[PDB]
């Protein structure tokens, strides 16, 4: 299953 | 002068947080991280006791950078015509917690306890200092792999701590609480506790529990890995849909799952070395 980063700023 | 004081190395990363490079301070070869932020992207500005007008991030870092802690400290900063440059500590060897969990999968509870405990102490420190980070997540935690110490980074979405409502937010949505999703309103500590529940689930399950807004506001926590009943209880308490039903930092640290934490050094020897 896909794990990803999630942007902020 | 900025350019004669630091030797610049490779790019460590870039994104909403600017562009960050590895560097070494020429005076004593101390390892550093060098963060560049374009002025046009700084929406939130503060002022130092100096009276100097600076990005909020510089104000927050200076407030948390006194003494020792689990926050990556601001060593110095500079203003350029179109940008600010921040000189930050750089532990060596380091891996961020996002990459650590990707590579290692779901963490043994003893390791998650030690990490989570250190994050709690760091966040307490920020709050003691009048600082709310507002973007607590695995990506914003660095592990010093030799000392077994965790360090918070990237205060660019943060704020001065207050007791009244926040109606703005620039952090990571999948770590944001349901009252933000539903109402565009949150209170600082209670929103921090929710993001800590997301983080703890991330640690013991290997990924965050929610991706979609409807999952965030549903507050059904499905456990995809074997997690102890005591740990599930803590996570679910942190992820209470009503902010006033979430534990205080004190209640988190007094939780039975949190007792008998490893020291940083034991953590490195047992789990990291
Ligand atoms: O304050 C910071 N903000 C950072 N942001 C960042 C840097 C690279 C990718 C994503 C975010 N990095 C640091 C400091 C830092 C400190 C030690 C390091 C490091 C970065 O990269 C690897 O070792």
């Amino acid at each position: 299953r896909k794990r990803r980063r999630h942007p902020s700023g | 002068p900025l350019e004669s004081q630091y030797q610049v190395g490779p790019l460590l990363g870039s994104g909403g947080f600017g562009s960050v490079y590895s560097g070494i301070r020429v005076s004593d070869n101390l390892p550093v991280a060098i963060k560049h932020v374009e002025k046009d992207r700084i929406s939130d500005w503060g002022e130092l006791p100096n009276g100097t007008r600076v990005p909020m991030e510089v104000v927050l870092l200076k407030k948390v950078s006194s003494g020792f802690s689990g926050v990556i400290r601001l060593l110095d900063w500079f203003e350029r015509p179109d940008s600010f440059v921040l000189i930050l500590e750089r532990p060596e060897p380091v891996q961020d917690l996002f990459d650590f969990i990707t590579e290692r999968g779901a963490l043994q509870e003893e390791l998650a306890r030690s990490f989570f405990w250190q994050v709690l102490e760091a966040v307490r420190h920020c709050h003691n200092c009048g600082v709310l980070h507002r973007d607590i997540k695995d990506e914003n935690i660095l592990i010093d792999l030799n000392r077994g110490e965790l360090k918070l980074i990237d205060f660019g979405s943060g704020a001065l701590l207050k007791d009244t409502v926040y109606t703005d937010f620039d952090g990571t949505r999948v770590y944001s609480p349901p009252e933000w999703i539903r109402y565009h309103r949150y209170h600082g500590r209670s929103a921090a506790v929710w993001s800590l529940g997301i983080l703890l689930y991330d640690m013991v399950c290997g990924d965050i529990p929610f991706e979609h807004d409807e999952e965030i506001i549903g507050g059904q926590v499905f456990f995809r890995q074997r997690v102890s009943s005591e740990c599930q209880h803590l996570i679910r308490w942190c992820l209470a849909l009503r902010p006033s039903d979430r534990p205080t930092f004190e209640e988190i640290q007094n939780h039975p799952w949190m007792q008998d934490v490893l020291l940083p050094q034991e953590t490195a020897e047992i789990h990291l070395h």
